């Protein structure tokens, strides 16, 4: 029971990771269009700071 | 009328002005236009580099 439930851990946590690296793909998306608008003028440092938190 | 400029009885140019009718209350439009204008470039520059 305990080497079962541990691989089941072990799989359901890898594919945890794997979304948390897909959200910090679309966040570093999101953040690379603000630093974009920001150069050009359209948005504000406050988006360009909440952006990056 | 401010100003009379054409000489009297000379031959005259298509397209030479003749009077300078007061341009106070115009001017004050132009500037209206010509503020929004400036405004409204920036939209259009903005976002036609922005959409790529």
């Amino acid at each position: 029971a305990s080497v079962a439930t541990a691989y089941l851990t072990l799989k359901a946590d890898q594919a945890q990771l794997q979304l948390t690296k897909d959200t910090l793909g679309t966040y570093q998306k999101s953040f690379d269009l603000t630093q974009r608008s920001y150069d050009v003028g359209v948005a504000s440092a406050l988006d360009l700071r909440q952006a990056q938190t | 009328i401010l100003k009379r400029l054409f000489k009297e009885g000379s031959d005259v140019k298509a397209g030479q002005q003749l009077y300078q009718i007061d341009p106070a209350t115009y001017e004050a439009d132009y500037q209206s236009a010509q503020a929004n204008l400036a405004s409204t470039q920036e939209q259009a520059q903005r976002y036609k580099l922005l959409v790529a």
